[PDB]
């Protein structure tokens, strides 16, 4: 059932990307209005695994006042907020990016840029959309800006060169000669990309390892005969494998991925009475062994210029809110927290890697962060059992 | 050091009345506070384990009403065995501070 | 108001708050509840014909289509928050009214509004004493949504919500094919002038495994949560669907047909399919 | 059903020490996240707090009373003792053993009122 | 509706000079590279000429069969394109279209692909005796 | 440049029955193909781009599929207005201006 990786994405009528819509008929329009009088910012600061950023604009004929700086955005991009210098995006250090400019639709013009995770540096580029020319009822129009920060992938990127083509754009690879009996077993750390190159792969490639249990990549991205396996951020067992197969050169080259080290010390609180849990938490305070008249409060403080670790919470009661997808606010000395915010907006860092588990009745919720937090933040989660409550407060610098 | 005071000094009421006892805290102890009653010669008992809460094993007459600086405990109806001395306390930060206390007697 | 996260319901009872037959210690209740996406909000309030409730009026006057947005000007709930679902049930058995607001799966921006229930004008006499009522104000804060609902917008106006917004054209025949997994919001939005085949999608749907036979979602599955309205203020029918903890794979569809156009949405459910959507989401902010 | 029972001298000579020991019954102290402290009540007066030390052997005292008192848990007998030196004629009182949670300043802590008091013993400093 | 209309075709004796004109209604032709195709005797359209965007210099390209004779001109001010024909051979009798590259896509190596969306009705040009 | 081959040149099918047209490309083009439909007496129009995406104002019966070197345009429930000639052009690598041999659909 060998099919090309590009053919393993099926078909979807949606977009599945970073849509930054700016069109008069759209919700986030730019024509003058009395409800809103401020510009629109579409900020995307994160690493892209062959991901797409789209910049929908109105047609020139329909809205001649609308202008875009640079006019050929995603082909030439601004480099400074204040200097306003436009540079070709081919000289920005980008690797294997591409651009598409679709004008067939009679309502809007689409401008997509596809970006690869192989960049050797942290790139930043803007694209401004000026609509101040359009004035209606003596009211000036609003502007907009798309800011894109392509962060260099903060982990080692690996490559299997199993195709006849030469990939000079990225030189760290294993190539065909490193295979023993057409079987490769690579030991990777957490968050370690494996960009395998193969024209023909298995239909269920990187989804079912040869025995040794099985684990799931957070992403399996197929693009242009490239299969990207993103190594999981947190693992619990050692006997773990994932298998892929190729028929290149009339040989069934097998690839086996397996992490080697397990069970980081999770910076969290262990409210469960279980002392034999497969997880290892920094703190510990039983909630079932404390009496009803006691409020449990534990704090996890983290301080590092760069983060690679996690924050977790294991408890046998119910967890409020649905941590760690949503969290509370720092409401201390006033009342018990009752407002719900998203963790992604609470910490102001993208691509946070969540995790959930149910060890018997013990609900365990974790989120791991890689990178640098802009500003120091704090948040709380509550675990309630019967009438007793435990407040875990994370303070991340 | 947080200073707690209990008001008023002494209480005299007849059987079947409702009486409120106030407690003042020097600083912000959030909602951490405990109401105790002690009979002469016996160890105090945890009537109320948290402001606006009730401890298990106590009749529903006692009611807690407090949050922040001012706190209050209300007794609806009275019993002949309700004579005691009260104690307002804050279990928020060491050291533990106890109120001066009021005297409950039947008259 | 009490919030339940297991059923994701925020209840606001005001029957005993603005009652004119008793005395209250507070002139008005200033309660602001911050909702999220797909957050049911239920308010039970009295009616115009009940004991000591003659002078009871609501701001806005109509609780179906209008919601107070800024100052004292009721704006349409659909206009400010697209895709909102409003139900107003008037029960004469107990002389009560239940108002249920369902937030769309995605909110494009932070949204603030409020409602008022005034009963202070109600007057009563007890023990030769004049007793007034009170008023209740409820402030509602809406948090920004997560990503976009993976459906199809045949209306051509719900571009922010769905990922397929195609403007209608004369003699239009579009086929929508979207595959979603567990805990993924999907749905559709058609014109209210059309015919939804089968009626009440997704309450009853065409089964693509039964050769477009009519079935009910209740028979197809039990642990799914859906919603549907036939006609909003702007005149479009909407339907939302969520699969939670279901280990069955299937395919269903709905159709919006007319004399000149025929749209269809075909949705595949796969418990072992995760959307290859990027981890980070485009954060929209307005700074001036 | 945890219980605390006091033990110590009923009278001590002035300008000396004062050693009391509280025994815990029903429960245990080796695996408890609860602090254990002393409260002193002179006759005709309120209550005054006298330190608390964790099961593993921490030390927390009254800010003006960090000079003489020492407190020690022995987990083998499930007891804990207070030694207060340099007694004074105004140190007569009844001593209660309380099982109470910690403060709010620590990283991981239990916050609770003092429940399950001891019966109390009388210590006098007379002529 | 955006569309293209062309004129100038007709009957002309061999060895003369012709001028085909194309115009865009409903949009601007300055953002698209005009590609002049031709179709003869019910065959597939065959590339005749390409004139590129102002941003890409303004280079002109031609097929081998017509290289050195046909000259493409543009006027973005009036959004009009012209194909000047010198010394038409007998084989130039065909219907000519002026397509625009509605869909474009590039990469790090420069321009990569064009796909044409809007076609004019096409001018018939016949040369014989 | 690349050359695309279409076989058969003429396709016969009764109305209301789907017909399949195939376009084979000598080199690798990935998923950058364009299918154009030309009815007699007027210019060709862009029918499909990207080998799977339908152009605006196109009924859903025109389905596109394929990738790499082989592509297919399926016309389902063929009506009386879907008789024309179809051209496939590759626009992945320079130059894009190269159409196929043309395939005709007739009435059986
Ligand atoms: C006893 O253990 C201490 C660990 O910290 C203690 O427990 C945590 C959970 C917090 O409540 C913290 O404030 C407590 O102090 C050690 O610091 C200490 O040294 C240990 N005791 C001895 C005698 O070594």
């Amino acid at each position: 059932d060998f099919c090309k990786p590009s053919s393993l994405n099926s078909e979807i009528s949606g977009f599945i990307g970073y849509k930054c819509n700016f069109s008069n008929e759209g919700v986030h329009n730019l024509k003058p209005d009395m409800r809103e009088r401020r510009s629109i910012f579409c900020t995307i600061h994160s690493y892209f695994i062959y991901d797409k950023i789209r910049l929908i604009i109105p047609k020139k004929s329909s809205s001649p006042e609308f202008k875009i700086l640079p006019e050929k955005c995603f082909q030439k991009v601004y480099t400074d907020y204040e200097n306003r210098v436009e540079t070709d995006i081919s000289e920005l250090g980008l690797i294997e990016y591409e651009i598409e400019e679709n004008d067939t639709n009679p309502n809007y013009n689409e401008r997509t840029i596809t970006i690869s995770p192989f960049s050797p540096k942290d790139i930043e580029f803007f694209c401004f959309c000026d609509n101040t020319e359009k004035v209606i009822s003596s009211i000036e129009g609003r502007s907009a800006m798309v800011h894109v920060r392509v962060l260099k992938y903060p982990h080692n990127i690996l490559f299997t060169n199993l195709t006849n083509d030469l990939f000079t754009y990225l030189p760290k690879t294993y190539n065909e000669s490193n295979f023993v009996s057409n079987v490769l077993e690579v030991e990777l750390n957490d968050g370690e990309l494996f960009v395998l190159a193969c024209e023909l792969i298995n239909k269920k490639c990187f989804q079912e390892g040869k025995e040794k249990a099985l684990y799931k990549s957070n992403k399996i991205i197929y693009h242009k005969n490239l299969t990207i396996f993103k190594a999981p951020f947190y693992v619990t067992s050692k006997d773990v494998n994932t298998e892929c197969t190729c028929k290149f050169k009339n040989n069934n080259y097998k690839i086996v991925l397996k992490p080697k080290y397990e069970k980081k010390v999770i910076h969290g609180c262990n409210f469960s009475s279980n002392v034999s849990s497969k997880h290892t938490f920094t703190d510990s305070l039983d909630i079932s062994l404390v009496d009803d008249s006691a409020h449990i409060s534990c704090n996890v403080h983290l301080s590092e210029p760069k983060y690679n670790h996690l924050v977790g919470l294991n408890c046998p009661g119910d967890i409020i809110p649905d941590c760690f997808f949503q969290v509370y606010q720092p409401e201390s000395e006033e009342l018990e927290p009752s407002n719900i915010v998203y963790l992604d907006s609470q910490i102001n860092i993208g691509d946070i890697e969540y995790y959930e588990d149910a060890e018997g009745d013990d609900k365990i919720k974790l989120f791991g962060i890689v990178g640098s937090i802009p500003k120091t933040t704090s948040f709380t989660c509550i675990c309630k059992k019967d009438k007793k409550s435990a407040y875990m407060t994370v303070t991340i610098d | 050091d947080i200073q707690m005071t209990q008001s008023p000094a002494t209480l005299s009421a007849s059987v079947g009345d409702r009486v409120t006892i106030t407690c003042r805290a020097s600083q912000s102890i959030s909602s951490w506070l405990a109401w105790y009653q002690q009979k002469p010669g016996e160890a105090p008992k945890l009537l109320i384990y948290k402001a606006s809460s009730l401890q298990s094993g106590v009749p529903s007459r006692f009611s807690g009403s407090g949050s922040g600086t001012k706190f209050s405990l209300t007794i609806s109806s009275l019993q002949p065995d309700d004579f005691a001395t009260f104690y307002c306390q804050q279990y928020h930060s060491y050291p533990y501070t106890f109120g001066q206390g009021t005297k409950l007697e039947i008259k | 108001c009490k919030y339940d996260v297991t059923t994701k319901v925020a209840t606001c009872e005001i029957i005993d708050t603005i009652d004119s037959s008793v005395l209250k210690e507070h002139h008005t209740v200033h309660y602001s509840i911050t909702l999220s996406r797909w957050d049911k909000l239920i308010i039970k309030y009295p009616t115009n014909e009940k004991t000591h409730f003659e002078n009871f009026f609501v701001n806005p006057f109509n609780l179906k289509d209008k919601v107070l947005y800024n100052y004292n000007k009721p704006i349409n709930i659909e206009h400010i928050l697209p895709g909102a679902i409003t139900t107003d049930i008037y029960d004469t058995r107990t002389k009560i009214k239940q108002y249920i607001l369902r937030i769309p799966p995605y909110v494009h921006k932070d949204i603030h509004f409020s409602l008022e229930f005034n009963n202070s004008l109600s007057l009563t006499k007890q023990n030769q004493n004049i007793i007034y009522g009170n008023v209740a104000k409820i402030f509602i804060h809406i948090n920004q949504g997560y990503k976009e609902i993976h459906g199809c917008d045949f209306t051509g106006k719900y571009s922010h919500l769905f990922t397929y917004s195609k403007k209608p054209l004369p003699n239009d025949d579009d086929i929508c094919n979207v595959t979603i997994g567990n805990n993924t919001f999907s749905g559709f939005a058609c014109l209210s002038h059309f015919e939804l085949k089968p009626n009440n999608c997704f309450s009853s749907v065409y089964d693509y495994n039964e050769a477009n036979k009519v079935k009910k979602l209740f028979d197809l599955s039990t642990k799914v949560e859906l919603d549907h309205i036939k006609q909003n203020t702007s005149g479009y029918t909407l339907s939302y669907i969520i699969f939670n903890k279901e280990s069955t794979k299937l395919k269903f569809s709905c159709t919006c047909s007319s004399n000149y156009s025929n749209y269809t949405i075909r949705i595949t459910f796969d418990p072992n399919y995760i959307i290859p959507e990027p981890q980070s989401r485009a954060i929209i902010k307005y700074v001036d | 059903q945890l219980q605390l029972q006091e033990s110590g001298p009923g009278l001590v000579k002035p300008s000396e020490t004062l050693s009391l020991t509280c025994t815990v019954s029903g429960g245990s102290i080796s695996r408890s996240p609860y602090y254990w402290g002393w409260i002193r009540q002179p006759p005709g007066k309120g209550l005054e707090w006298f330190g608390s030390i964790y099961n593993n052997g921490s030390t927390y005292y009254n800010p003006p009373l960090k000079s003489r008192l020492t407190i020690s848990v022995d987990t083998s007998k499930n007891q804990f003792s207070l030694k207060l030196s340099s007694v004074t004629a105004a140190d007569t009182a009844v001593y209660y053993c309380a099982r109470h949670g910690g403060s709010t300043g620590m990283k991981v802590v239990v916050i609770a009122p003092p429940d399950y008091w001891g019966q109390g013993t009388l210590v006098t400093v007379s002529s | 509706e955006e569309q293209l209309v062309e004129s100038g075709g007709g009957l002309v004796k061999p060895g003369r000079s012709l001028r085909l004109s194309c115009s865009a209604s409903g949009f601007t032709l300055g953002d698209y590279a005009v590609t002049w195709f031709r179709q003869a005797s019910g065959k597939e359209p065959e590339w005749v000429g390409v004139i590129r965007t102002k941003d890409e210099g303004g280079t002109t390209e031609y097929a081998a069969s017509v290289k050195g004779r046909f000259s493409i001109l543009r006027d973005d001010s009036k959004s009009i394109a012209h194909l000047q024909m010198n010394s038409l051979k007998i084989e130039d009798t065909a219907v000519y279209y002026c397509t625009r590259n509605g869909l474009r896509w590039y990469d790090s190596s420069g321009p990569r692909g064009w796909a044409f969306d809007i076609w004019g009705p096409g001018t018939l040009v016949v040369v014989s005796s």
